């Protein structure tokens, strides 16, 4: 089917800025492109259909253009209400497919995450389970990569991330990554490391601890 | 005005069935194709199924064929989704939507959570610290949502971040709540997370002590 890819994943905007979002199709969809807005905890809302047409009730600060495989959505004078996720959607062929979204968020300066690593509690270890938590605190922009390493082995498939919404006071994000191991596996390794890549860091930062050590 | 009102959904066991409903008003329901679209937690939008105005033409996404059945009752202005053989991966907010050239009216969304869990209160573990220090509580293995966390019985709000719960592969939720504080305060101030999981009547207050090991 037709893959829709949006760019960038997030745009930093201030009230009154002009914002332009891009959507690309993997093959030609003519004019059959729609744009939607989504706010946290709410259903999507149609903005534009057939590439350029405003839906009833939609404000005229939104415009779309483009055709074939290249489309853009412009917000011409951003208001507080426009900080939201925006999705494109192809109606050329079944299955209809959506882009992965672009988050238009409140611009602030880049803030590197303050990174903290938390060993499992002895309480938890008693129960046969070990949770290792890596906190990425008060960072901007939202895009951040967390790589777990255990005795230098790159972990995949055994961590879960959770992210906050943009903070109302300082406009930052925070993220938790949690690595879950059996107590047995935890006991088999020494070095537990959280490696973080982010615009606010000139090279990735590693926070680590050694099991059993003070 | 024009409105789509959803109902149904909620908690279901893996292998089980749920029926979603969508009640339409404000437009000629019988003259429009209707659709279901879903959104997994923290993810984008996925089309599930369409049905033509008079049920002549029915379309399904690859991922739901043979398990989900779309139907409609034009005389009741209603759209339905019968979901069978539900799996963990079907956990999502499900929306009904009208289509013209685009999806132009959407329902409010209905959460479907596929888990084998019974009601269970969380274990609460310290996330212990060692200019600014970070500390927290890990609230692990509870069902269903929600849990509430405060710090110092509501007197500490600045610098607090309580993360969205994630459904683990066990079918139980987990989350952490953290706070950053001046390290100079760690030797004089006490920091306590107050966790309440009302479905299980589980209340814990955990003082989080600075560690070195």
């Amino acid at each position: 089917d037709i893959q829709m890819t949006q760019s960038p994943s997030s745009v930093s905007a201030s009230i009154g800025d002009r914002v332009t979002i891009t959507c690309r199709a993997s093959q030609g969809i003519d004019n059959w492109l729609g744009w939607y807005q989504q706010k946290p905890g709410k259903a999507p809302k149609l903005l534009i259909y057939d590439a350029s047409n405003l839906d009833t009730g939609v404000p005229s600060r939104f415009s779309g253009s483009g055709s074939g495989t290249y489309f853009t959505l412009t917000i011409s004078s951003l208001q507080a209400e426009d900080f939201a996720v925006y999705f494109c959607q192809q109606a050329k062929a079944f299955p209809p497919t959506f882009g992965g979204g672009t988050k238009v968020d409140i611009k602030r300066t880049v803030a590197a995450p303050s990174v903290f690593i938390f060993p499992p509690s002895d309480e938890q270890l008693k129960s046969g389970t070990a949770s290792v938590v890596c906190l990425l605190n008060n960072f901007y922009p939202r895009e951040a990569k967390v790589q777990w390493k255990v005795d230098n082995a790159l972990q995949s498939g055994n961590s879960q991330e959770s992210v906050t919404e943009q903070d109302s006071k300082d406009s930052t994000y925070s993220l938790s990554s949690t690595l879950t191991l059996s107590k047995a596996d935890y006991e088999k390794h020494k070095v537990y490391a959280c490696e973080v890549t982010h615009q606010g860091l000139s090279s990735p930062v590693t926070k680590s601890f050694n099991r059993g050590e003070c | 005005e024009v409105q789509l009102v959803q109902s149904g959904g909620g908690l279901v066991k893996p292998g089980g069935s749920l029926r979603l409903s969508c009640a339409a008003s404000g437009f000629t329901f019988s003259s429009y194709s209707m659709n279901w679209v879903r959104q997994a937690p923290g993810k984008g939008l996925e089309w599930v199924s369409s049905i033509s105005s008079s049920s002549s033409y029915i379309y399904y996404a690859d991922s739901v064929k043979g398990r989900f059945t779309i139907s409609r009752d034009n005389a009741k202005n209603s759209l339905y989704l019968q979901m069978n053989s539900l799996r963990a991966e079907d956990t999502a907010v499900y929306y009904c939507a009208r289509v013209t050239d685009a999806f132009d009216i959407w329902g409010q969304g209905t959460m479907v959570t596929v888990s084998s869990a019974s009601t269970k209160g969380p274990s609460v573990f310290p996330l212990a610290p060692s200019g600014t220090a970070a500390l927290g509580c890990l609230v692990k293995d509870y069902f269903p949502e929600p849990v509430t966390v405060s710090w110092n019985s509501g007197a500490l709000t600045s610098g607090v971040h309580t993360f969205p719960a994630v459904l683990q592969s066990s079918g139980l939720y987990s989350l952490s709540s953290v706070v950053t504080v001046p390290s100079s305060s760690l030797g004089t101030q006490t920091y306590i997370c107050n966790v309440n999981h009302k479905p299980s009547n589980t209340k814990v207050d955990k003082r989080v002590e600075p560690k070195s090991c």
